[PDB]
RNA sequence: GGUGAAAUUCUUGGAUUUAUUGAAGACUAACUACUGCGAAAGCAUUUGCCAAGGACGUUUUCAUUAAUCAAGAACGAAAGUUAGGGGAUCGAAGAUGAUCAGAUACCGUCGUAGUCUUAACCAUAAACUAUGCCGACUAGGGAUCGGGUGGUGUUUAUGACCCACUCGGCACCUUACGAGAAAUCAAAGUCUUUGGGUUCUGGGGGGAGUAUGGUCGCAAGGCUGAAACUUAAAGGAAUUG
């Protein structure tokens, strides 16, 4: 009747300046008319996008991001990070029968004013020299693995805020730290923490938003 | 210099649709269903029908002028069958005939934990 | 006397002048005497002290809620009822509370409210077990009992009904225009039987 | 217009009610290397030229 | 030297007004005479001048209350509630 | 026939034939 | 006449284990007793790979594979698997193929 | 939408899907097995508290205190009852659309009580290993859970893996000298070459768990229970069609 497609404005996206290319996402609005117009029409959309195209590499081909957009200005915004998560491929090739899970999830609040929710994921490989089909915990080895993963994570938490805490998950270095810890226990598998998620956007914070573009 | 979309197909039992959206999926863009191009009630969930449609979702979209897409599968998910259409591979043939780069596949079907008893009672669905 | 919610004296200090100016606020459940309470929209939230509705959070309990700002209370008061809040749009600030069994409801978000359900649950569940209760009941709040019954009565007293027969000869399922005059037995009754009509059924 | 043009190369196996679908695994010889299945209904013998209406369409099983 | 069998503490009216409405009335009666404890007073002292009401003895401090009991169900799962929703909007 | 409905039918016919007794004592 | 070893399934010092339904016919069945599988196959029709490398940017990006789990019910099972019966004997056998 | 096919229902008052979320409850999917625990019924999220458990180690301790069991009691799946919380899903009745000679049945869409929790009841099941408890002996073999002991063994001085043995347990393959009517049995064996202690239960099939009493339960019903009365077989295993 009206032909909706010519009535759009083609956008575009900024992530934040600790990562590589950031050009990586366009979207639509509204035309620039009236009745409030996009300048400030969505606010809030977000968006999805795996860190092959925001690292430059593709074993990070998995542990997609989402991201939130607040703040628009110049036809360009600057978003920021809102989480992560793992794609659904890894998780059942990774399972499989005859080992075990282990798994813990804490709630905390960071150096700065924000709060996350933080999981984890683990399980137990067999060894060399190894003939037994399952390799499996005694029930106690897991409830002691659980709570030390659970304060060695806090311990990242407690400072490091958010921004660095990035760039500190991006290496996987707790990975490497779990590890180091926990080698006394098993000969321990592929670690990883599968899902931040948060529930506070404490406030605005113009100013620690701008900061990360130039 | 590519630009991206987002094509989340719906690829369920007795019927199949798409649409395209941006990345943020605010917006969507050409929304097509089997009825949109056959009217039988019967082979709606056709690979043939779905590949008919796949194509003026295409056309439509290549109106637009869109370059990229990302395509993201999900079945009826939930309590239901966990099992994609048998439209699910033909809608990506036709889709990547019609002139148009893919990339970045994945599965979203939505896996629950064990709750809400499914219907059909103790004895199940019999014929 | 006769309401069936106890009640509760309170005291604040006057801002303007030298005095302690005493109040009657419902008796919620939960709240015991010696107690301090707070009110205002920078009072925290425990149990007792009252808010405006507009800056708490979505999913609280609230009672003796206001239905515009100033009428000093006007809205579920009585023994075994509450109200929870829904919505919350900022701008025309106003906010869908969900009356929840009966209505959904929009109110300024500056209207008042206390947390906390009110005192007096399962009152009504006891049987009175025999008419002098009732009677001592009713005796409190009005003069509305023992009943008595109209169609059953005389003809001059119900024409639709009364004489040697109990005949009805009327119509109870009246249109959109309910009009007066028949205002005896039933009024705009339609549907029968006891089961879930509402939204979101089951 | 997609008249495609393809050579029957190999009989594959037979099915139908009757007994009376030959399917084929055959490649289109005008940019060949490009490899489908079709089902013909009457007998094709080896390097059969042959003509069809759909560019893309696979059936495997037909009772 | 048991009283009596099955009727307890609402024998008292005898043979009137039925067998499930008097029972029900025992299940409400027990409940609403029962001598509970305050919290903040340490004994179990508390009674009644009217319902809604609890009075403890000694301390004074009396309690708004339920109808028949110190607090109900529903009182006690919005207390939580409300705790939870508290700690949520604070910490 | 299966003993659920033989014990289904034997039951009820027991409080039937209980029913009279009590209209008559 | 008691037909197999084992009474039903693998229960032995567990009395009762925990219902589970069929997804083909949403039959209730004991999680012990019916259908365990697993579908690792991929997520793809004959072939197709020439065309998805010819119209898509990364060469083939993941090697990409389907995953599912199965239990299909006693009689949904036997229905759609043809295979059902084996000898008075053969039953003994617990081979994979 | 939904089914084998269609129909019922919704659908420009924007339909299911699609992004921000926000609410009510049910549960702990994949891990999940010839695994574990419990007297059974049963028991799968993490964390704290509460007291209890069998196995293992013992050059500790008391010295027959023991096995079973009438009468007596505890515990007891689901459904159901009494009065409160919520009713998201599913869902006997019920309402409807299909199919059918008929279909209040299978199938499709809704849908009350129920489907959880609190305080009392009910004591039933193919409550299955259809194999009662305690104690000795008789064949072989490999895995596996827990505890324990050795190795001039492997990985960071402790944890984890391997090799030999041992105590207890869910179990498993072979062989059966033996038993059984056979299916089969490591006990269903150590039986006319008839006896280690001990409780309960049955004497052809139906009448029949029937009314009669008694007893427990507001109630669904529960426990004990021969007859008068008709009959020739019913019944278990396995062989061939
Ligand atoms: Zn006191
Ligand atoms: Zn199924």
């Amino acid at each position: 009747v009206v032909d909706p497609f010519t009535r759009k404005e083609w956008f575009d996206i900024k992530a934040p300046s600790t990562f590589e290319n950031r050009n990586v996402g366009k979207t639509l609005v509204n035309k620039s008319t009236g009745l409030k117009s996009a300048s400030d029409a969505l606010k809030g959309r977000v968006v999805e996008v795996c860190l092959a195209d925001l690292q430059g590499s593709e074993d990070h081909s998995f542990r997609k991001i989402k991201l939130r957009v607040d703040e628009v200005q110049g036809k360009n915004l600057l978003t920021n990070f809102h989480g992560m998560d793992f794609t659904t491929d890894k998780l059942r090739s990774m399972v499989r029968k005859w080992q075990t899970l282990i798994e813990a999830n804490v709630t905390v609040k960071t150096s700065d004013d924000y709060v996350l929710r933080i999981f984890a994921i683990a399980f137990t490989r067999k060894q060399a020299n190894q003939v037994k089909r399952h390799s499996y915990a005694q029930s106690s080895h897991i409830r002691a693995i659980r709570k030390v993963i659970s304060e060695i994570l806090t311990k990242e938490v407690q400072g490091s805020t958010l921004a660095q805490l990035t760039s500190k998950l991006i290496p996987e270095v707790i990975n490497k730290e779990i590890e180091n810890a926990t080698k006394d226990i098993f000969p321990l598998q592929n670690i990883h923490v599968r899902k931040v998620k948060l529930l506070k956007q404490p406030k605005f914070d113009v100013g620690a938003l701008m900061a990360l573009h130039g | 210099s590519q630009v991206f979309g987002v094509a989340r197909i719906y690829a369920s039992f007795n019927d199949t649709f798409v649409h395209v959206t941006d990345l943020s999926g605010k917006e969507t863009i050409a929304r097509v269903t089997g009825g949109m191009k056959v009217k039988a009630d019967r082979d709606e969930s056709s690979p043939y029908a779905a590949m008919l449609a796949a194509q003026d979702v295409a056309a439509k979209c290549k109106e637009v002028g869109i370059t990229a897409v990302h395509v993201k599968i999900r079945a009826t998910g939930g309590t239901r069958t966990k099992t994609p259409g048998p439209g699910g591979q033909a809608a990506l043939r036709a889709l990547a005939r019609s002139g148009l780069r893919i990339g970045r596949i994945e599965d979203v079907t939505p896996v629950p934990s064990d709750s809400t008893r499914k219907k059909g009672g103790r004895r199940g669905r019999r014929l | 006397s006769g309401r069936g919610a106890p009640l509760a004296k309170v005291v604040f200090r006057d801002p303007y002048k030298y005095r302690l100016r005493e109040e009657i606020f419902i008796a919620n459940e939960g709240v015991h005497t010696g107690q301090f309470i707070y009110a205002g929209k920078k009072a925290s939230l425990n149990v007792g002290n009252v808010l405006p509705l507009g800056s708490v959070p979505e999913g609280t309990i609230v009672s003796n809620v206001e239905e515009k700002p100033g009428d000093r209370g006007a809205l579920a008061r009585a023994s075994g009822n509450y109200v929870i809040i829904i919505g919350h749009n900022p701008d025309e600030n106003k906010t869908r509370v969900r009356l929840p069994s009966g209505a959904k409801k929009v109110i300024s978000s500056d209207a008042r409210g206390v947390i906390g359900v009110i005192a007096g649950g399962g009152r009504v569940d006891k049987p009175l077990l025999k008419a002098g209760r009732a009677f001592h009941k009713y005796r409190l709040k009005r003069n509305s009992w023992p009943k008595t019954r109209g169609v059953a009565m005389n003809p001059v007293d119900h024409p639709h009904g009364g004489g040697n027969h109990q005949h009805i000869g009327k119509a109870s399922t009246i249109s959109r225009g309910a009009v007066s005059g028949q205002k005896a037995g039933l009024i705009a009754a339609r549907r029968t039987g006891l089961l879930r009509g509402s939204q979101k059924t089951q | 217009t997609p008249v495609t043009l393809a050579k029957v190369i190999k009989v594959l196996g037979r099915t139908g009610s009757r007994g009376g679908v030959t399917q084929v695994r055959v490649e289109f010889l005008e940019d060949t290397s490009r490899t489908i299945v079709r089902n013909v209904k009457g007998p094709v013998r080896e390097n059969d030229i042959l003509v069809l209406m759909e560019s893309e369409r696979e059936a495997r099983r037909l009772r | 030297a048991k009283r009596t069998k099955k009727v307890g503490i609402t024998g008292k009216y005898g043979v009137r007004y039925g067998s499930s409405l008097r029972r029900q009335v025992k299940k409400l009666e027990i409940q609403q005479h029962a001598r509970y404890d305050c919290s903040f007073c340490g004994k179990k002292t508390v009674k009644r001048g009217a319902a809604g009401i609890w009075t403890c003895s000694c301390c004074k401090k009396t309690v708004a209350g339920g109808a028949y009991t110190v607090s109900t169900a529903a009182a006690a799962t919005v207390r939580s509630t409300i705790r939870r929703l508290r700690e949520m909007v604070e910490a | 026939m299966r003993a659920k409905w033989r014990k289904k039918r034997t039951r009820r016919l027991k409080r039937k034939r209980r029913k009279v007794r009590a209209r008559s004592k | 006449p008691k037909k197999r070893a084992s009474n039903g399934r693998n229960k032995k010092g567990r009395g009762h284990v925990k219902p589970v339904r069929c997804v083909n016919c949403s039959k209730s069945i004991p999680k012990d007793k019916a259908i365990k599988r697993m579908a690792i196959r991929n997520i793809v029709e004959a072939a197709a790979v020439r065309d998805l490398s010819e119209a898509s940017v990364y060469p083939e990006y993941a090697l990409p594979k389907t995953y599912n789990k199965l239990h299909y019910c006693v009689s949904c099972a036997i229905h759609a698997r043809i295979v059902r019966v084996r000898s008075r004997e053969d039953r003994k056998n617990r081979a994979p193929p």
